[PDB]
């Protein structure tokens, strides 16, 4: 019934967000909300390289135009984060690609 | 602010929340108490005779 | 009986209102309570808890709505997790601020 551009948001751990035995690891959360129709493709990119392992995408769930939400989690390493690596979340919706870039730099 | 509040030397701080600066700067404005009062003396200096030559 | 891990996510340093996610993983049993704190004060509204899902382990995620102005003011947000009579508190803050 309607077409809306998805919104891309990326969550990053804080400076004290790493724990566990060395090397410490953390997670990245990319969530797309208020998008239609229900089908959507979520992909993870690391410095231009596609990530094919260490990620889990939650099933799409329902949050008047119908709305949906999707949650994706990618495991990251502390060493890679300290090297100023840039993580990009790739979202495909009705042939449209939206990219979001995050980094530890201020 | 009130007139009496300013004469009491209260501490006022103006903070700006901007996206560029993650840390809001703090500026303090207060009247410095304990200063003496003196009567100003107004003196008028007429132009000298060496200036009224080029007209 | 395993103590739940407490992790709090923060908005990116280069910009995003935003949301705060507190995740507890590898905990048992299934029931668990998650709340939020703001500068040591109880939060009465603006937070929601998603249904617990199965990853035997379980996973619980919560979302807290925050404003950009409050985040820049070095406000302290704490995720409170209660499990088997134990309370875990994690404090986070802006790295660049």
């Amino acid at each position: 019934v309607a077409e809306m551009n998805p919104n891309v948001n990326v969550f990053v751990p804080p400076r004290d967000g790493f724990s566990g035995p060395a090397p410490r690891k953390s997670k990245l959360i990319c969530e797309a909300t208020n998008f239609t129709p229900k089908p959507i493709t979520v992909s993870w990119l690391k410095d231009g390289k596609l990530v094919e392992s260490g990620f889990t995408t939650d099933p799409v769930t329902i949050e008047t135009p119908q709305t949906y939400k999707v949650i994706s989690t990618l495991t990251i390493s502390e060493i890679d984060w300290l090297n100023l690596n840039v993580y990009t979340c790739r979202v495909d919706h009705r042939g449209l690609t939206f990219l979001k870039n995050v980094s530890s730099t201020c | 602010i009130c007139e009496d509040d300013w004469n009491s030397g209260e501490r006022f701080t103006c903070t700006v929340t901007h996206t560029d600066l993650p840390s809001p700067l703090k500026q303090t404005i207060s009247r410095p108490k304990g200063v003496a009062l003196h009567r100003p003396d107004v003196y008028l200096l007429p132009p000298a005779r060496e200036q009224l030559n080029l007209r």
